[PDB]
């Protein structure tokens, strides 16, 4: 029997429903017990899963240097090959073989807006509309009934205030009825006001460091002198602080991650952009494994034959959690807040006259 | 006041003035909303067939739409297989060049790599699209069991980790290059430009007017 | 050394390090810039 | 004497008058006022804010009594925030009506999509029609 | 030929089932584009 090193992360390896009342393989189900089942009948062996006791991937200690987690299972002997999202590293490739990639994945960006309010007409739209406005108050503030002058200024006036409004209204109404699902890393790249970063140690926070990209190197330069730190701990963390910060913080993680927290409630997050990079998981035998070439080949069929977008299909969309008829109150409550503002501040104006 | 003659007049004309403008923001709407319909990703490709789309006839891109099991992707195969004229290419090169002579009626499936690239080539007449349909990468190859293996594998951990590799595509693509969401300022400036005319016309007739 | 991709039948019969760059199936159209005032002209006629 | 349909197969094995009725495969798809679809576009809760605005402006002017700039500027931030608002309506109202009018009418608009599932009889004719069918639309 | 299958022919021809069906149909080659948007009634 083949002792199978993997780890509790979902949708990858989960406890069953009932699973107090099962034993064995039947206790975990999830995308790497199916993929298991899978590779074991391939390369034709029975098998036991083992949850790794320490719930981890795999790095050495910085004192002893000596690896934990699921690495640690394979380098000192206690397991005969790991079936979990392990990244295939040159640290770890030192020490374990892996096969091609099983799963693909990247850096991308995660994300939670008056903002929708401030697209239809342009920042600078909405400036240009202001310095003409100032410049017909200056020039009806030189002409001072049918005072030919300074009337067809008021009739032109009103006929180009007419079309923007219109322009407005025609523009409004497309974005609500098409309906296409920050958008970019460019787009963040561009702007402060919204803050993103990074888990604080390990592999993405590395890959902006090193990059020479430019876009890439542009936002390393921000986010390593960011005040207050845009970097967390824990993923749990970063997820917090895009849900919670009024919309000032995105998040930068791993896609498979990303699209499963999409796909689960509260349903408030989504991944923007495509990859910012490529790395792939991969299962894992100690060397001078008899089963690495069989494992290798398995995993290759797998991926043509389609199995494996189908599971990650199965795992991701089909146990998600999360045309059009409604209109919301976000948008237009952005108009009601200057409105007030507008009232106080006149309301101000009120009482120094008085 | 109430010069019912007169009164009617106003009342009318107003009543004409209120069609216009309402046709006038309706139709605007409609322009807009049509430049949406004028193609953003695989989804928008599946749906119609004004636009005919195709891949290079041989190779990956071809096979991962006709083993494809996802519905939009399914979809653009059973297109595909069955459009008539070919909407496949024998070259890479003559699906761009099949793009860019087709007068907006092509659209061409190739990998983002070379896409990003002739983005940033004269005539830059040409345009990226959607996010990537799946996820591939090139290596550096050798035969089985050369002694050049280990050695070049941690050789691309390296350069990849001091941002070597990212400095090289950004210098090829960009640097070496020849080339978001919403309203564009170029209609409405049109507008800007009669609104200081009218004040500058007033501030003439003011002036004789004194 | 070339754009040469990682597929399963390839490295069924050679050694392919790890990726020097990533790369997906995209989409490309003729054509993000147009302005012409005569988008103007256009919705009421002249 | 029935709705039996003149086929070659059944021909060849028995007679058959000229037709007493013409028929051909058609689509089958499943009044509706509601004084609701006017309370939908603008929402409950923008209704209600746009009113509690509305008596928020008619106190503060209240409070003031040509160019007061005061109540002046009052005035018009109220118009520019209705401006917003009756714009919001009436660009809202036409995707209501825009998607309205996009919800099948033909084989065409079936063989587009995936929204609405549809079939046929499991064997007969029609199923037979669609199988041998040369046509890009009834292949699709 | 597009001979119609008719009762004065059928007396005195034979004809096939028909190779094609048609029928009276209406041909047409409008200010009323204006007075569909909003309604007579309204």
């Amino acid at each position: 029997t083949i002792v199978v090193t993997t780890i509790l992360e979902s949708p990858y390896v989960m406890y069953k429903k009932n699973h107090e009342q099962l034993e064995g393989n039947e206790r975990y189900e999830g995308y790497c017990v199916d993929l298991a089942y899978e590779i074991a009948k391939h390369v034709g062996i029975k098998y036991k899963l083992s949850i790794v006791g320490d719930g981890k991937y795999g790095a050495r200690d910085p004192e002893t240097k000596i690896w934990n987690g699921m690495v640690g299972e394979l380098v000192y002997g206690r397991a005969d090959i790991a079936v979990a999202p392990l990244t295939i590293t040159l640290v770890r490739e030192e020490v374990i073989d892996f096969s091609k990639p099983f799963m693909s994945l990247g850096i991308s960006i995660m994300i939670k807006g008056v903002f929708s309010f401030l697209d239809p007409l342009a920042y600078e739209i909405w400036m240009c509309i202001v310095f003409a406005y100032i410049g017909v108050s200056v020039v009806l503030f030189l002409v001072s009934p049918r005072s030919l002058s300074g009337r067809i200024v008021g009739g032109v006036w009103w006929f180009f205030t007419l079309i923007i409004i219109s322009s407005y209204t025609a523009n409004l109404a497309a974005f609500l009825t098409v309906e296409r699902m920050i958008e970019s890393a460019e787009d963040l790249a561009k702007q402060t006001e919204i803050a993103y970063g990074t888990l604080d140690s390990g592999s993405t926070k590395e890959f902006f460091r090193r990059s020479k990209i430019a876009v890439y190197e542009k936002m390393w330069s921000y986010m390593k002198s960011a005040e207050p730190s845009v970097f967390t701990k824990t993923t749990a963390d970063g997820v917090a602080r895009v849900r919670k910060s009024k919309g000032k913080f995105a998040f930068l993680l791993e896609s498979t991650m990303n699209e499963y927290i999409e796909q689960r409630k509260p349903c408030d997050t989504m991944k923007v952009g495509g990859n910012l990079d490529s790395k792939g998981y991969g299962v894992a035998t100690p060397k001078g494994s008899a089963l690495g070439t069989p494992v290798n080949l398995a995993v290759l069929k797998l991926s043509e034959q389609g199995i494996l977008d189908k599971l990650k299909n199965k795992w991701w969309y089909d146990k998600g959690e999360c045309k059009t008829s409604a209109l919301s109150l976000s948008n237009v409550a952005g108009v009601f807040y200057i409105l007030v503002g507008g009232l106080g501040l006149a309301m101000m104006v009120a009482l120094i006259e008085f | 006041p109430r010069s019912l003659s007169g009164r009617i007049v106003g009342g009318v004309w107003w009543f004409f003035t209120l069609i216009i403008i309402s046709s006038y923001t309706a139709n605007l709407a409609a322009f807009l909303t049509v430049e949406r319909m004028p193609i953003e990703s695989a989804e928008d490709l599946s749906k119609q067939t004004e636009i005919a789309y195709g891949t290079l006839d041989s190779g990956s891109t071809k096979e991962f739409f006709r083993r494809s099991k996802i519905a939009v992707f399914d979809k653009m195969w059973t297109y595909m297989r069955s459009a008539e004229p070919s909407v496949f290419v024998r070259t890479t090169a003559e699906g761009v060049a099949r793009v860019r002579k087709s007068k907006g009626k092509y659209a061409y499936l190739l990998e983002s790599t070379m896409n990003e690239y002739i983005e940033q080539r004269k005539p830059c007449d040409t345009m990226k699209v959607g996010g990537n349909l799946d996820s591939k990468g090139y290596g550096i190859a050798t035969p089985k069991g050369s002694s050049l293996g280990t050695p070049v594998n941690l050789a691309v951990l390296k350069l990849s980790e001091q941002g070597v590799l990212d400095k090289l595509k950004n210098k090829w693509w960009y640097d070496k290059g020849e080339c978001t969401s919403a309203l564009s300022l170029s209609n409405v400036a049109g507008v800007f430009y009669i609104l200081v005319g009218g004040l500058g016309l007033a501030m003439l007739v003011a002036l004789i007017e004194f | 050394i070339a754009p040469l991709t990682i597929t399963l039948v390839r490295e069924e019969v050679i050694d392919f390090s790890k990726p020097f760059m990533s790369l997906g199936i995209s989409i490309m159209i003729k054509k993000k810039s147009k302005p012409g005032v005569f988008s103007f002209l256009d919705p009421l006629a002249y | 004497i029935a709705p039996l349909t003149i086929t070659l197969v059944r021909e060849e094995v028995i007679d058959f008058s000229k037709p007493f009725m013409s028929l051909g495969i058609s689509i089958m798809i499943k009044s509706k006022p509601g004084v609701f679809s006017f309370l939908d576009p603008l929402a409950y809760e923008i209704w209600m804010c746009i009113v509690f605005a509305y008596i928020g402006v008619s106190v503060v002017l209240f409070l003031v009594s040509p160019r007061s700039l005061s109540g002046r500027i009052v005035g018009g931030v109220w118009w520019f925030f209705t401006l917003i608002i009756i714009s919001s309506y009436t660009a809202n109202l036409a995707a209501f009506l825009t998607v309205e009018r996009m919800p099948i009418e033909s084989a065409e608009d079936l063989s587009k999509q995936t929204e609405i599932a549809y079939g046929t009889l499991d064997s007969g004719s029609t199923k037979e029609f669609f199988r041998r069918s040369k046509i890009a639309v009834f292949d699709k």
